[PDB]
């Protein structure tokens, strides 16, 4: 689990753009206020190789 | 003496700092605790080191490269920008990778 990828973002990267921000993604009708919750998720995932 | 570029300018996400100190130019991309309101006296991922004076600069940010052009000239009518033509020539082409949307300049103060 020492390797990760980003599953969620506001928009696609431009070519050679890079992003290490950890803002919670709002997936739907309820805003997140800086924490995970109902319709609210941390943007990174791990492969578990 | 220099400029700051980024989105937030708060080190929760990345920003580009450029500073001149008369002996050198110093350039950084970082997320350390910088100034609350930037000035000078009279968590990193890139780093580099090198009114009669009209100094002119151009900045642009394309496909992860940040590009700088400049020119220096005297101006005998010092009061405002001169009416004649002159061309700026390239300085540097930096692989900094930031989504820049906002910027600020840096001043020496008492
Ligand atoms: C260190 O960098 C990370 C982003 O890579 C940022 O979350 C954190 O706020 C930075 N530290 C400080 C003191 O801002
Ligand atoms: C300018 O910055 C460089 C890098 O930190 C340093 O070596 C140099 O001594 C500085 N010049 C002055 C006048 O402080």
């Amino acid at each position: 689990y020492n390797y990760l990828f980003r599953l969620f973002r506001k928009s696609n990267l431009k070519p050679f753009e890079r992003d290490i921000s950890t803002e919670i993604y709002q997936a739907g009708s309820t805003p997140c206020n800086g924490v995970e919750g109902f319709n609210c998720y941390f943007p990174l995932q791990s492969y578990g190789f | 003496r220099g400029w700051i570029f980024g989105t937030t300018l708060d080190s929760k996400t990345q920003s580009l700092l450029i500073v001149n100190n008369a002996t050198n130019v110093v350039i950084k991309v970082c997320e350390f605790q910088f100034c609350n309101d930037p000035f000078l006296g009279v968590n990193c991922t890139f780093e580099y080191v090198s009114f009669k004076n009209l100094r002119e600069f151009v900045f642009k940010n394309i496909d992860g490269y940040f590009k700088i052009y400049s020119k220096h000239t005297p101006i005998n009518l010092v009061r405002d920008l001169p009416q004649g033509f002159s061309a700026l020539e390239p300085l540097v082409d930096l692989p900094i990778g930031i989504n820049i949307t906002r910027f600020q300049t840096l001043l020496a103060l008492h």
